[PDB]
């Protein structure tokens, strides 16, 4: 038997299409970009817990994941990380 | 056994993909001492993480996993 | 042209996106390695797939340990690379030496 | 409706927060941290693959290769500290010049 | 008397069984003391790495042993295994 | 009777215990690994602190000093390898020949 | 100019630590350099540790944690 | 003699255990980055023991790296170090170049 597996794929290909709609994707390239979000995932919440256990403060939260996401990422990608970051939780608690 | 199958002439075509355009010979050999201890590291490591899933086919997830542990992630596949 | 083939031999293998060793070599290499890694009793299986990225990282660990031997031997003021010069490129960038 | 619609992003902001749950780095979780987290996820991935994108318009092609992401993964010198670690699957590796 | 934890007097009686004759600086002492937490660390996040990996909720003996394996070169690790299942099994004891 | 006590291992493996509990490296903590871990992280502190007694006795500071503590860890060749990227504070640097 | 103040004197006693004896004069300009580029990594790292704990004086467990994740974990501090 | 005062310096400075830069310069030099890194409102403390390990690990990497740029010059078969040597070295090191 082989069980359902994870994958952004669909998702990808979504944002690719309003980026540029007349281009696809390949096999290789799909499951690049899906290992990406993944790796990317791992990194920046096991380092926003850690943070947390340092506060040693219980709850991860918004607050947790923007200063992890400001240390371990570059700071020209760490800006418009957290700006977007910040304006999607907005937009959602605005609901 | 098999390590002069990684033979002369394909470590000059990897030395053309360096950039080189003058290559003497114990380089050549040593290159190949280079990856032996390349692949012997992740091999220990990709073996021990399946045998202690306790199975005996050591897998891509083992694979990229000890790539991961010996700290660089090939990444693709997966991981 | 001696140097005008194998300066463009360079970049068409250096753009070129793929792995470049030779296979069935590589396969056999990997598998007597577990072998002999490996004991009397418990033998490992390999598939395709293990044997994949364990190629793609030792190419590009070679090839990057390539260009800083090339360098070192260009520093040298040279463009040999020898046993020294290389073995020292390696070392200095510390594991496994 | 779904939480991404309602946060206005494409990824899947539920299975973030599951994930969030399955990866046991904490025990409580913000509502707000999966919704951030898929936020900038969705940020990372749409850059690299617009990247990839205008790399295949320089190749004259229009489906996105693993050469593409190399290439654009490389040449932008923030991804490049950001998977500085990272080697690419059928990625390749840059020219001298 | 709200009493304060640190690995500083366990480790100190370690050394006193070592060589009971010589002391410790205490910035020695906390030179061990973080020594002992990086390392249960490393074999921890090892440890949790590994449950994930075979999606198992626990952490194993086992399977810390193996994360042993992986952690330490081949000298202190062959020692270590011999340390932790001599010390598994006193422990056992009651 | 204790659980550290009937251990037999200097450091509590009580505390071990709930240190992985609050670590939250999974949901369930084996009893064996606290106890298991914490006997290997004993022999390797005795492997530092027979070090640090030899330093003491080589140098004639009966009190074992970080400046020792560096020496000798950085003598230890197999051991630098667990401690490679590791770096001991106030104990200078090995000298070199 | 604090990175001035910075003595050559220091820089050069520096180097005698550092096993070489002779070194040209603009290596103490590049060493303030060095000097200046892993002291900004490192402090924005501490900085930002000492900023989400709350207690805006930088402290040494920040430090600590900075050269932790930077790979030069420093010992002695965290214990 | 000079050399024997210079190497017997190196001797004594090498196994010297302790800090050796100007410390009201450096927690001067730390206190004005900081000053500078952060902004008009918020503004930070420092107390002793921060500037101390940030002074540690300092001193721990431009003496690794010195070692290292020294010995790219005596690669040169020279025993000056220059711009382009040490620069090289640490940027060979990979990390802040």
């Amino acid at each position: 038997s082989k069980a359902r597996k994870e994958t952004y794929s669909s998702y990808i290909y979504k944002v690719l299409k309003q980026t540029h709609p007349d281009t696809g994707i390949s096999q290789k390239s799909m499951s690049i970009l899906n290992s990406f979000v993944n790796d990317i995932f791992e990194r920046i919440a096991t380092e926003a817990s850690k943070l947390a256990a340092y506060n040693k403060k219980s709850t991860i939260s918004a607050r947790e994941i923007q200063t992890a996401v400001r240390l371990i990422l570059p700071g020209e990608l760490a800006k418009h990380a957290v700006s977007e970051g910040t304006r999607a939780v907005t937009k959602y608690s605005s609901s | 056994d098999n390590i002069q199958g990684i033979t002369k002439p394909a470590i000059r075509r990897l030395a053309r993909r360096g950039g080189v355009k003058r290559i003497s010979g114990l380089i050549y050999e040593e290159v190949r001492a280079v990856l032996k201890s390349f692949l012997e590291s992740v091999i220990r490591d990709s073996v021990t993480y399946t045998e202690h899933a306790k199975r005996k086919t050591v897998t891509s997830l083992d694979v990229v996993y000890a790539l991961k542990r010996q700290g660089r992630t090939l990444y693709g596949f997966g991981g | 042209t001696p140097s005008e083939l194998a300066l463009y031999e360079i970049r068409k293998y250096q753009r070129s996106t793929d792995l470049l060793i030779s296979k069935i070599p590589f396969a056999r290499l990997v598998k007597e390695v577990t072998d002999e890694f490996t004991t009397k009793d418990q033998d490992l299986r390999w598939q395709s797939m293990a044997i994949m990225a364990l190629q793609e990282a030792s190419e590009a660990y070679l090839v990057g340990l390539l260009e800083h031997t090339n360098l070192l031997a260009l520093h040298a003021k040279r463009i040999t690379i020898m046993k020294k010069d290389m073995q020292l490129a390696r070392r200095i960038r510390g594991q496994f030496i | 409706q779904s939480r991404s619609a309602k946060a206005g992003l494409t990824f899947p902001v539920g299975r973030v927060h599951r994930l969030l749950r399955r990866g046991n780095y904490a025990q409580r979780i913000g509502s707000g941290a999966p919704v951030y987290l898929t936020a900038v996820l969705e940020y990372l991935a749409a850059e690299i693959l617009e990247l990839a994108g205008n790399a295949a318009r320089d190749n004259k092609k229009t489906r996105i290769i693993p050469r593409h992401l190399q290439l654009a993964i490389r040449n932008d010198d923030e991804l490049n500290k950001l998977l500085g670690n990272v080697t690419i699957a059928q990625g390749g590796v840059l020219p001298n010049i």
